[PDB]
């Protein structure tokens, strides 16, 4: 995140950290994600696209730091990895960039409720906040687009939702942005999501609840003028999510 | 206790 503040997981208890193991001894961070129900995490498909081998990923919940432990964290394996059929990427945008990860603990359980682990709410069918609403993004992604490392402490920032008319202007992203995407930026283009923030949540309050309104998907550069961050519009994928999720 | 979506404690 460019700008923002450093925080702890108590402030985003539904944020999940996804890492990948390497036949060498190192685990590296991949993308962020959010807990929907005890056993399901939602992220972005482009994070798995190049290496869809579930057995090599690890998911941690209750994590405030990237490579150091946090007391209260939980580690899970990916029992199921569901990528979107129709996922496409062009010279900028990713389409249907949403993925589901069913998690299992080494003891056979899903996430347990704590002060550092909670689920986030889903919107109702195609229901979104209006442009102008301030939403928060969180993640361990880059703090400057030129850096080549990720921060060790979690960060969060607040951005505002902008309309499709503003984002589809020729000097923004033209028709690369579709009705299944949402754009969010800072009025003064000072803070934004960036590389390493993919898959994590864009949370806004809807009808009283903190709702997962978007998933970090793409953007041209980070915190660039007239180059908003584009997110997957969760309210438009509810049927898809439903057809794959079940029980507790 | 139990999950209450969207709640920070
Ligand atoms: N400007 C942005 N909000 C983003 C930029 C990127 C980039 I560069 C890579 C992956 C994800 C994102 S989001």
């Amino acid at each position: 995140i460019i700008g923002g503040e450093f925080t702890t997981i108590e402030n985003q208890p539904w944020f999940a950290a996804i890492y990948r193991r390497h036949r060498g001894g190192s685990v590296t961070y991949v993308c962020g994600g959010s807990l929907m129900s005890p056993c399901w995490v939602i992220s972005a498909t482009h994070c798995f696209i190049d290496y869809p081998k579930k057995e090599d990923y690890i998911v941690y919940l209750g994590r405030s730091r990237l490579n150091s432990n946090t007391q209260g964290e939980m580690k899970f394996e990916v029992e199921n990895l569901i990528l979107h059929k129709d996922y496409s990427a062009d010279t900028l945008a990713h389409h249907n960039d949403i993925a589901l990860l069913k998690i299992r603990s080494k003891e056979g359980r899903c996430a347990q409720p704590s002060r550092t682990i909670q689920t986030i709410c889903l919107p109702s069918m195609y229901n979104d906040p209006q442009f102008g609403t301030s939403c928060e993004i969180t993640g361990f992604g880059k703090e400057a687009s030129t850096d080549y490392l990720y921060p060790e402490q979690l960060k969060m920032t607040v951005v505002k939702l902008i309309s499709h008319r503003e984002c589809q202007q020729p000097h923004y992203y033209g028709s690369e942005v579709t009705t299944k995407m949402l754009c969010a930026a800072d009025p003064q283009w000072k803070t934004d999501s960036c590389q390493g923030d993919s898959g994590g949540p864009l949370v806004c309050s809807l009808q009283g609840r903190m709702t997962l309104t978007g998933i970090v998907s793409w953007g041209r550069g980070c915190a660039l003028k007239d180059k908003p961050g584009v997110y997957t519009r969760v309210s438009h994928f509810l049927p898809w999510i439903r057809s794959h999720t079940k029980e507790e | 206790l139990k999950f209450q979506c969207g709640q920070k404690t």
